[PDB]
Formats: structure tokens, sequence, C-alpha cells
């Protein structure tokens, strides 16, 4: 989807890049290797410093939830 | 270590060295070490330096 | 290689040096090339 175009319009690659490059640097996955080949499973490595940065990016998020009026600070990833 | 084909020729003085206040490992003992060198504690210690 | 002193150094050693050193290098310089491509930079390889 669109990757036919991502080869064509500078204006669109300037987008897909700026996005993936940011993910890779923040969550560790480029979609430009997702869309082209829909895999069944994606495993994330938390390697060195970047890996830690990113695993906390993954654990730094919270499933707040309206119970009791509680902005329920609830973990998004729990296996993390 | 002892039993390996690098020092087994020398296997017959191990008992002699330990007297100097030293240990000589079985390969299964030296096995415990580098396996304990994969520990998720170290693994960072190298993923840093 | 045992019993080999200096003047007895020839192929069988020049062969080993290459087993351990000049091939472990080329070994390790042959996984990165397989990582750098796929962009793996958080699951590196601990070496022993």
């Amino acid at each position: 989807m669109g990757m036919d175009l991502y080869k064509t319009s500078k204006a669109a690659q300037d987008v897909w890049n700026r996005a993936d490059n940011h993910f890779k640097d923040t969550y560790g996955f480029s979609i430009l290797d997702i869309v082209i080949n829909n895999p069944v499973n994606l495993t994330i490595h938390f390697g060195g410093e970047k890996g830690k940065r990113i695993r906390e990016n993954y654990s730094a998020m919270i499933f707040e939830t309206i119970v009791d009026g509680k902005l329920k600070t609830e973990k998004i990833f729990k296996e993390i | 270590t002892r039993g390996t084909g690098l020092m087994s020729a020398n296997n017959i003085i191990a008992e002699g060295i330990e007297k100097m206040g030293v240990r000589t490992f079985s390969q299964k003992e030296m096995a415990f070490n580098l396996l304990g060198l994969l520990t998720p504690e170290v693994v960072e210690l190298c993923q840093k330096s | 290689e045992q019993g080999i002193e200096l003047e007895h150094i020839d192929s069988k050693s020049e062969f080993a040096h290459r087993i351990m050193l000049t091939n472990i290098l080329r070994m390790m310089g042959c996984v990165k090339k397989q990582k750098s491509a796929r962009g793996i930079e958080t699951r590196p390889a601990q070496v022993i």
C-alpha cells in the first residue's frame, strides 16, 4: 500500500522515512518492512543503551482507565 | 582444567600445584564459569563496556 | 601444537593462527554485515 508511490513522490518518502526512522529510534520497528511483507510475529530486541531507552518507551506507557473516577495508572505491557 | 586435550598430559601435577594455594577445575567446573558469564547481569555489563 | 619451538614453526601453526584469529575476526566481521543490513542494533552478540 503506497510503496508503489514511496518510490515516486519525494514528498511521500520524506514522510514514511521520517516516521519509521523515528519508530526504530523510539520503539524499534520500521513499517517499510511491515507493509511490504506482512509477517505473523514481530520480536523486539532490547539491546544496549538504545534497547533500554526503547524498552522503557514501551513500559513508560500506561492504560489509565475510568474506574471509580480513578485515572487508573495501569500498565500497558505487563510482560515487560 | 583437566581431562581436555590441552593439559591432560599435564594432568599429573595438578595435585602438586594446588598445594601452592590454587584451584584446578574440572571442565565441568570451568563449564560453570563461562555459563555464569552469560548471566543477564553481566550481559549488560558488556552491553555497556 | 606441542613441542614446536621457534625454528620449528611452519604451516601447522600458520594454519592455527588463522583458525583462532584471522577467522574469528572474519567470522565476527561476517555477522555484523548480516546485522547492519537487517538493521539489528539492540540484539547484539556477546562474544567469549
